[PDB]
RNA sequence: GAGAAUGUCGGGGAGCCGAGGUUGUGAAUUGCUUUCAAAAAUUUUGAAAAGCAAUUCACAAUAAGGAUUAUUCCGUUGUGAAAACAUUCAAGGCGGGGCAACUCGCCUU
DNA sequence: AGACAAAACGACGCGTCGTTTTGTCTCGGCTCCCCGACATTCTC
């Protein structure tokens, strides 16, 4: 049931994790009992799952046989940070993170063209990824990837029972009694057994071979129930009831549009380039206003009594935009308006120029003009020509809105042109971006997903117009946030790129295939017994 | 961390609010043309472009009409022109101006109508205007 | 003075006063309920209209068709109560929240449905201040 | 590099089972994302609610279906009617089976995949008929 | 003033002498120059082909000439498909007619023609179906 | 051109395209010594 | 470890209302620009219209939309292919409360 | 040879992908349900 728990945060990490457990007993167990000898968990406010997951997962590896009993099953062993970072460091996790990781610091240096973001040494004799101290608020190595959660999961697994113990029990009161432990987890007290012989190169190899799944939330229609209170006639007698309504009527659940709503406006002193129109909304007149926001400013007499009194300020804004600035100017207007008498002014029309939409089409609805809301560029199509080229577009909310009520398809499948559709991309989404030499057009065969395929894997973070950025599936925070002031950043000013992060800086939209993988980040593409299915169902 | 309105759902709640809110104003004002135009107090020029039948008390569909700006073939006029001209003749004997806004009578009339006779169609605007402005008003009440 | 003799005499004395939102924004529902009826029972006397049951009663049917308790509630009252008590300033009261009471773990009930199963009803847990949880909360202290 | 078309054979085929060897090589023909018709579909349907009396809704979610994931389905080219006309003069072939190669080769395909239309007869020097199920 | 269609029904009533009327109507509905759906001249040749036995050159010849002197073709729709499925859930008509209403419909056409479709009724406000011959 | 005019004549086809690679429907054919009405500004010649 | 009881600190959900702001309509006043449009010496004054406005008032809307005439609503939440749900949900009886609608308890399936 | 094909051509406007920069609805009251954490006491 919805809001059983604390807040909605939590409420969704439980399900997710419910949702990802039954996905890998199927997959990997098919469902049968007791496929899980034992589940270790941690969290790293929070604490609110550490006891609630660990009741519910505990009816999965409970023991019926009377020896198991209490609020959570024994086979249940949650740890501490202490064993997960004394196990990094130990068994060498936090040097293959490292590795992993400092590309992206070479290419930080590359591009402030300096040497501070990696630091040599000589008891590894190598170079470790570092920041500049100006760059240091709150850089964390770990924090800024997504598999690290993967990594500590790992680390986590492998740590058994007796690790804990001696790890949060290690006061002995009797250097024997734990020597036991000891020889049997620690090589001889400096560093402890590796789970096998093969265990960092195997983290290795997964670790590096490891693609990210995003939860996505594309629900832009859905259906809605409506009761209501009515006077219904029944055996004679007229009694107060709830009828549910009659026809068919949806519920949207994306914010249609900003709040913030405009009017246009016709300038003959500007130019308006085609495919675009004049808005105007009413705005403080305030300490912000120089020349060319002043030149922004809807009415010219109000330009000109506005200038007028700038220029009497000395051309200081903050001076002449002040409360008591405005206050001055508007018990003296004549004085700037040629001696012509004229109302105060408080509040301006500034105009912009731009694409902004009608919010509806009745009454009054049809002269307001509002911007597209936060987070409702949510389909990007790209089409092809029969020659080859590949076409762009971002389709807005409202047309997904009418073409899923219509029954049809978010994105049309051809566009004006004729072009047929690739596919259309949506945030979270996972596409590959082939090498300039590979010849992506029938590939498929996405088995053989090794570390160089899996280093060209792209996650769509935005769109707008014909442009849509990118971030490698593998970063979830920048090394460097970009600033105006320093002009740098991990990856410019938006903080993604329209283009890939390496050398050649080919555009990813003009290559780029897109993926579908499932929640344990397994490719899904067709296959034989795929097309024999899917009608077979209907068979 | 610290907590400020971290849910979606208390923006949608915060919305379903506000769409209540203007609803029921609008039910209200609604309930007030049934009645009125019962009492035979809208002018024909308003009245005539209110549904009654179908849609109970709504405007009919594309049309925006004031109780006050009757419009004859494309010009606008003020309907309640002697209650303007006392409400000029106050402002006069206080001496401030001889040129103000017509949609000022409301208030010259609402002052009129605790002690005078105001025809009916001044009446029905009062009580629109009330209906817009209801004020504060706490539901338990317990007087402290 | 009532608030709209007020804002007119402010209006009046700077007819550059900013009513809406800067003279008067919020007051007691108090002073607009005592000028609407102040003003509604001194039109009264003078439009007949306000005292002709007939039409009071046609507003009566018009407004509850199928509501014939209420409609016998305000057959006694007069357009006054219609206007203030019942259209403008009616105020709904809170939504039920016993509903969302929650329930003992011991007791339950029985029932089965129209579709032949057998599924039970909860029971509603006890309020606090019921002398009877008292009797059993201060027994408890005794033995402890 | 060659445009693979296909027919209503190969669907057809497909989705019966009384033929396992001929369903199989059909599955494997549909793997490669081989070109279609609109045609093509349109005696889909018809073979569907004639032979095989399915009812309409899951006929079209299937349709729908295989349009989307398996097969490429390719424009009406507008010249379809009088290049059909043009193999009528040469070819003796149904005129069902004519407009099918008429959009086929219109479209730029080279290869063509059927039981029947005399397999391994090259239709004007630019389009091919293969029976692959051999 | 309004994007007016017709289908197959109308074509054939023309074709036939064997009904003056009828085919009068239907020829003084193809002089406004009336849209008209591929589908409809797939099945408009399937019924020549096939009721009449018709050779397939004379057939062809007609075709073309219907269409570049008499009919105007409408393209093929892409979404032909889902939206027909979406008018499947609240009419029961022949599946080969949703399709016909379905193209029609998503090419923007306000009148359609015909006789086996229940005329006078609408078609998800957006079309509706009119007997011409009554 | 005269060049794809000839090919389109060998494969049997129309002379020009009957749809761009817009695929906005084909109006008409014009050829030296064609005759065309060329309609007042306030005609509107749709199906004249 | 569980249950109950008494206090402290938080979070979530639902509900009854208030005041602005914004866009548009109408009006009162005053402006900038352009054109008509006359007078006068390319320039200055005058009548009209349009575009953009400023101060004040009345009004319309305030997620596009769809119900319904109950003094009722659904539309920014979650799940997921069923475009299907969840977030109201039985029957009685024995009672308390009001001008009553309606509200609040007890008992048996 | 003359008259078609097409390249200049002087125009402005446009548009250029690449990139950065700019903008983004606000506060007021109150009621009433549920859960969580940490305090104390008693019992199994
Ligand atoms: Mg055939
Ligand atoms: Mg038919």
């Amino acid at each position: 049931k919805q809001h059983s728990l604390r807040n909605p945060i939590v409420e969704q990490v439980i399900t997710e994790t419910l949702r990802v457990v039954k996905d890998i007993w199927l997959k990997y167990g098919n469902g049968t009992k007791d496929f899980f000898n034992e589940i270790h968990i941690e969290l790293g406010d929070t604490r609110y799952i550490s006891k609630y997951i660990s009741g519910i997962l505990s009816n999965i590896v409970r023991v019926e046989d009377g020896s198991d009993e209490g609020v959570n099953s024994k086979n249940i062993v949650p740890g501490n940070g202490k064993i997960t970072t004394q196990l990094k460091q130990d068994w060498g996790l936090n040097d293959v993170w490292n590795d992993l990781i400092l590309p992206r610091f070479e290419r930080m240096n590359q591009l402030t063209n300096s040497k501070d973001f990696t630091a040599w040494n000589e008891n590894h004799q190598k170079f470790l990824p570092t920041v500049p101290i100006e760059f240091s608020k709150g850089f964390s190595k770990k924090r800024i990837d997504h598999r690290h959660h993967a990594l500590d999961a790992l680390v986590i697994a492998c740590a058994t029972t007796d690790h804990v113990n001696l790890l949060n029990n290690q006061s002995a009161k009797s250097d024997t009694k734990r020597y036991d432990l000891k020889k049997k987890l620690m090589k001889f007290p400096k560093q402890f057994l590796k789970p096998w012989e093969k265990f960092t190169v195997d983290a290795k190899h997964n670790l590096e071979s490891i693609i990210v799944s995003f939860k996505q939330n594309l629900r832009v229609i859905n259906k809605a129930t409506n009761y209501y209170e009515k006077y219904v006639e029944k055996d004679g007698t007229k009694n107060k009831e709830r009828v549910e309504q009659a026809g068919t009527n949806w519920a949207i659940r994306k914010p249609m549009h900003k709040d913030t709503v405009s009017g246009k406006v016709d300038l003959p002193w500007v130019k308006v380039p085609k495919g675009k129109i004049l808005t105007a909304t009413r705005k403080s007149l305030d300490s912000s206003f120089d020349l060319k926001s002043i030149g922004s400013i809807t009415d010219t007499g109000i330009q000109k009594i506005l200038k007028n009194y700038l220029a009497f300020k000395d051309g200081n804004p903050e001076l002449a935009f002040s409360p008591e600035g405005i206050d001055d100017l508007n018990k003296n207007i004549e004085k700037y308006n040629d001696g012509k008498p004229h109302q105060p002014i408080n509040k301006v029309r500034v105009f912009e120029l731009g694409s902004k939409f009608q919010v509806g089409q009745t009454g009054n609805k049809k002269g307001k003009y509002v911007e597209a809301a936060k987070g409702t560029n949510l389909f990007f199509a790209v089409y092809e020509d029969e020659k080859g080229k590949r076409s762009y577009e971002t389709i807005p909310l409202n047309e997904v809105i009418e073409r899923q009520k219509q029954g049809l398809t978010s994105v049309p499948l051809e566009n004006e042109k004729g072009s047929r559709l690739l596919f259309d991309l949506s945030p979270n989404d996972l596409v590959y971006v082939p090498e300039i030499d590979e010849n992506i057009d029938s590939n498929f065969v996405f088995s053989n997903l090794n570390k160089e395929k899996i280093s060209r894997i792209y996650k769509v973070e935005k769109t707008s117009g014909t442009e849509c950025y990118f971030v490698r599936q593998d970063i979830a925070y920048l090394i460097k946030q970009y600033d105006a002031k320093t002009k740098i950043g991990e990856l410019e000013s938006q903080n993604k790129l329209q283009v890939t992060m390496t050398d050649d800086r080919i555009r990813i939209t003009d290559t780029c295939v897109k993926i579908n993988c499932d929640r344990l980040g397994n490719i899904n593409f067709i296959t034989k017994e795929k097309i024999k299915q899917i009608f077979n169902e209907f068979r | 961390g610290k907590g400020n309105s971290v849910s979606q759902t208390a923006e949608r709640t915060k919305y379903r609010s506000v769409r209540r809110l203007r609803e029921r104003f609008l039910l209200r004002r609604e309930r007030l043309h049934r009645v009125l135009y019962i009492l035979n107090f809208l002018p024909e020029h308003y009245a005539s472009q209110i549904d009654f039948e179908k849609r109970l008390g709504k405007f009919k569909v594309e049309t925006e009409p004031k109780l006050v700006w009757k419009n004859t073939d494309g010009q606008f006029s003020f309907l309640f022109q002697n209650s303007f001209n006392e409400m000029l003749e106050d402002f006069k004997a206080a001496g401030q101006e001889l040129k103000i806004p017509y949609d000022w009578t409301i208030y010259h009339l609402r002052k009129k109508a605790i002690s005078q006779k105001i025809e009916k169609e001044e009446l029905a605007w009062i009580l629109l205007n009330f209906n817009h402005k209801r004020g504060y008003y706490q539901l338990r009440g317990e007087d402290f | 003075k009532t608030v709209g003799t007020y804002i007119y005499e402010t209006l009046l004395q700077n007819p550059k006063q900013k009513i809406k939102g800067k003279l008067v924004r919020t007051i007691e529902r108090k002073f607009y309920k005592e000028e609407l009826r102040q003003i509604l029972e001194k039109q009264k006397e003078f439009h007949q209209e306000l005292q002709s049951d007939d039409l009071y009663n046609d507003c009566i049917r018009e407004l509850y068709r199928n509501n014939e308790v209420h409609q016998l509630t305000l057959r006694k009252k007069d357009f006054v109560h219609l206007f203030m008590e019942d259209i403008i300033f009616y105020q709904r009261p809170l939504r039920s929240q016993k509903s969302s009471v929650s329930n003992c773990t011991l007791e339950f009930r029985k029932y089965k449905g129209e579709n032949g199963a057998e599924h039970t009803q909860y029971l509603k847990a006890i309020p606090k201040s019921n002398p009877y949880y008292q009797e059993f909360r201060l027994w408890q202290w005794i033995f402890n | 590099l060659d445009k693979i078309a296909i027919d209503t054979n190969i669907l057809l085929y497909a989705y019966d089972n009384r033929d396992l060897d001929k369903q199989d090589r059909a599955v494997e023909i549909l793997l490669k994302k081989p070109f279609v018709t609109q045609l093509v579909v349109f005696e889909f349907i018809k073979v569907l609610e004639r032979r095989f009396k399915m009812d309409k809704k899951e006929i079209t979610k299937l349709t729908i279906k295989l349009l989307k994931e398996v097969i490429i389905p390719l424009s009406l080219h507008r010249d379809i009617y009088n290049y059909s006309q043009f193999l009528l003069q040469r070819y003796n072939f149904g005129l069902s089976d004519i407009l099918v190669l008429s959009d086929s080769i219109l479209n730029n395909c080279t290869i063509l995949l059927s039981e029947d239309m005399c397999n391994g007869m090259i239709v004007d020097k630019k389009l091919k008929i293969v029976n692959p199920f051999l």
